[PDB]
RNA sequence: CUCUAACUAUAAAAAUCUCUCUUCUC
């Protein structure tokens, strides 16, 4: 316990436009919401790993500016009724937050899993791409 | 300095002490340095030659193309436009003139200058055709060192030719001034300008 | 196609005495000298570019480095 | 002609089974003809464990794994290569692909 | 801030791409003998070259 | 002698909206001149060209005509522009179309002024246009109030 | 004659088609 003031990065990684949003332990106080679509232009690449690194590096910079040094992780897919699977980008954001100075510990997944309700969007035959 | 009598009198500068092989009996490969640590082993300044034209089997194998003397690759790449595909003698004369020009402009023994120009103008990132049909995109890819050398040669010679086309200035001197611009970061050079453009397109499409 | 170049003579076909003064004091301050450069300074048309350059080899004003045709490469007496 | 003796359903004595939505295209399919994969993976990819390993508090952290089944409609199962279009005599082999690594 | 880094290729991981003209390799950095990373390369490479990477950590994947 | 850009600084800015005259197309789009700022060129890139899929490259560009534009990252060292055409909002195009025509008229007048006075445009915009743009936000409104108020 | 550990990541659009059908016996 060498005074690692803690944070929770709470990457929310969807199949498009992932999120990195570091807040206090209680989660009440936000620090650098800055997201995936913040730093990319295509709007198709919002989920791309490069968006993850860009968002992660800038939120890490803001993290050093404020003072937070150690971070716990709340990885979250879209969850609910949608696909239950972590977004492609968010993993790259995890890697970047690991790299850029920040100390990391206590990795957790908090994807909201339902207990079978709220009939999934799409109809019977479902998406028919 | 130690001349040898024979029945046939070899001239002064050819017979004197020339166990010190020079490019055109003028410029030495010694003191020539490779700045970037990568492209060493991809340029053959280690091998001294007396002319910039040695017709050897340098393309049958996968990688023997790298053993070619760099000056000869430059020569062989001067000849473009289709019509002037051959005529190496023309290319070697042009490159010899250009080496003399580089000897004029910034004495710096020209071979170092051309090597530095080659090193600088290499594009470290390229793009690739990846987008499938509908949502076409431009992927960013790293580049081979050997491909960097070959690309540098191609862009330099292309800039020289486009500078010389229907222009009072000659190919030898246009090549020389392009090499001078390319030794430094003189963006006036067409080659470095295209290298920058390619790098930027790759970067903006990471 | 259209003659949209908008180019004037852009050289000198017949010299001036003032032009001769220009070339005479001009051999200094131009360390690289070639017929191309001499035309480039709007002062020589090019037909007489070689004529003038060869004239500069009257007092050894500019020594040759390589006297091959198709060009001319010279450097001042120093 | 009956393509599969097991009728390709695996219901065989149940009348009717609750439906489950596909994971990609969300097509509802009986929970038995509902090709299904245990997607167990380390929360971090093995390619990036080392960066985590030497730059983290809590020396020798658990590095947990994420668990979930995936339920596909067979259309997705075929197109997304989860299930291949096997040959005739090779259809009646139900053993998984020889425990991919062993 | 020009972090031009150098990575010597230690192993070549096949050739990918729809064109088939790109090659993925595992490269170990010249400095920091510890780290290795997988990256794409355009143009021929063999075991021992030195890739000049502007960017370091953008580990690309198999490309279709 | 046409020069001396319309707004304060020579180089484009962050997320600014401009318009472009197009001249040339090599592979990745068109590095072509501006006529909202000085006369510099800029890259229009194909992945960021048009809303629909890029079916043809000749039709949508129209070499030698005026087109919408937005600059992403300004090369404030040498004079390069990374420029876009797709990501300009439908309401944003028309309001920039104004700004652009707004800028053009002042130059059209001060051109005539310079050509008849043979003073380079730079001095005229320095002396007249910039103080007007500072005082009234636009040299066009300054000209309109000049018509009314001396 | 002793055993049960790995893992990824695609889908844009493509409509139609005029004839002429002819033996096997040593
Ligand atoms: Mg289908
Ligand atoms: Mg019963
Ligand atoms: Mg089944
Ligand atoms: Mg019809
Ligand atoms: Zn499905």
């Amino acid at each position: 316990d060498n005074s690692q003031v803690f944070g929770v990065a709470r990457i929310f990684a969807s199949f498009n436009d992932t999120f990195v949003h570091v807040t206090d332990l209680s989660g009440r106080e936000t620090i650098a919401r800055v997201t995936g679509g913040m730093k990319v232009k295509a709007d198709r690449d919002e989920s791309s790993p490069y968006a993850a690194m860009l968002a992660a590096q800038d939120v890490a910079a803001k993290c050093k500016e404020v003072g937070i040094t150690a971070v716990h992780i709340k990885i979250r897919a879209t969850g609910g009724t949608r696909s239950k699977t972590p977004g492609p980008g968010g993993q790259a954001a995890l890697r970047a937050l690991a790299r850029s100075g920040l100390r990391i510990g206590r990795i957790e997944d908090v994807t909201p899993v339902p207990s079978d309700s709220t009939r999934k969007k799409g109809g019977r035959r479902g998406r028919r791409l | 300095f130690v001349p040898v009598e024979l029945a046939t009198t070899i001239p002064v500068e050819i017979q004197q002490a020339q166990q010190e092989i020079k490019l055109f009996n003028k410029w030495s490969f010694e003191d020539v340095e490779v700045k970037d640590a990568s492209l060493v082993d991809y340029i053959q300044i280690s091998k001294p030659i007396y002319v910039a034209h040695t017709a050897g089997r340098y393309a049958n194998k996968r990688f023997r193309k790298a053993q070619c003397p760099i000056v000869e690759r430059l020569t062989n790449s001067l000849m473009m436009n289709g019509r002037n595909n051959g005529k190496k003698l023309k290319a070697v004369r042009i490159v010899k003139h250009t080496l003399e020009i580089i000897n004029v402009l910034t004495d710096q023994n020209p071979l170092q200058v051309v090597v530095d120009a080659i090193i600088n103008s290499g594009p470290r990132e390229d793009t690739t055709r990846v987008g499938g049909g509908g949502a076409a995109r431009r992927q960013a890819v790293d580049v081979s060192p050997l491909r960097r050398v070959n690309q540098s040669i191609a862009l330099l010679t292309i800039g020289a030719r486009e500078a010389a086309f229907r222009n009072i200035k000659t190919i030898a001197e246009t090549l020389a001034e392009e090499l001078i611009n390319a030794a430094k970061g003189s963006s006036t050079s067409y080659a470095i300008k295209k290298k920058d453009e390619l790098e930027r397109v790759a970067k903006s499409n990471r | 196609s259209k003659k949209s170049h908008k180019d004037k003579a852009k050289h000198a076909v017949v010299l001036d005495q003032d032009k001769f003064d220009r070339i005479m004091k001009e051999a200094p301050t131009y360390r690289y000298v070639s017929v191309s450069v001499l035309v480039d300074r709007f002062k020589l048309g090019g037909s007489l570019a070689r004529v003038a350059l060869r004239h500069l080899e009257n007092e050894g004003i500019i020594k040759p480095v390589s006297k091959h045709s198709k060009q001319a490469i010279y450097t001042r007496a120093t | 002609p009956k393509k599969r003796a097991s009728n390709g359903r695996n219901k065989k004595g149940r009348g009717h089974v609750k439906p489950v939505r596909c994971v990609n295209c969300s097509r509802s399919v009986p929970k038995d003809k509902a090709i299904k994969r245990m997607a167990i993976r380390n929360i971090v990819e093995a390619a990036a464990i080392r960066d985590l390993s030497e730059a983290s508090v809590y020396a020798e952290y658990a590095l947990p794994k994420t668990y979930n089944k995936l339920h596909y409609c067979i259309s997705c199962a075929i197109h997304a290569r989860i299930v291949r279009v096997r040959s005739r005599t090779d259809r009646r082999i139900r053993a998984p692909p020889q425990r991919p690594r062993f | 801030k020009t972090p031009v880094t150098l990575a010597k290729v230690i192993k070549v991981l096949g050739r990918t791409g729809s064109r088939g003209g790109v090659t993925q390799v595992r490269v170990e950095f010249l400095e920091d003998t510890t780290r290795t990373i997988v990256r794409n390369v355009k143009g021929p490479v063999r075991e021992g070259d030195i890739l000049v990477l502007m960017e370091s950590e953008r580990e690309a994947r198999r490309l279709r | 002698t046409s020069h001396c850009r319309f707004y304060e600084n020579k180089y484009p800015e962050i997320d600014d909206i401009v318009m472009v005259n197009v001249q040339q197309i090599a592979e990745m789009g068109a590095y072509v001149k501006l006529l909202e700022y000085d006369n510099i060129e800029g890259m229009i890139l194909l992945s960021e060209l048009s809303r629909r899929r890029i079916r043809s490259i000749q039709k949508l560009i129209r070499v030698g005509k005026n087109d919408v534009a937005v600059v992403l990252r300004v090369d404030k060292e040498k004079g390069y522009i990374d420029l876009s055409k797709r990501r300009v909002s439908s309401e944003d195009i028309i309001k920039c179309e104004e700004k652009y025509q707004k800028s053009k008229t002042v130059h059209s007048i001060l051109r005539y002024c310079a050509e008849k006075f043979q003073i380079p445009l730079e001095e005229l915009y320095k002396t007249i246009a910039w103080p007007l743009s500072r005082k009234f936000g636009h040299a066009y409104e300054a000209f309109k109030l000049s018509i009314i108020d001396e």
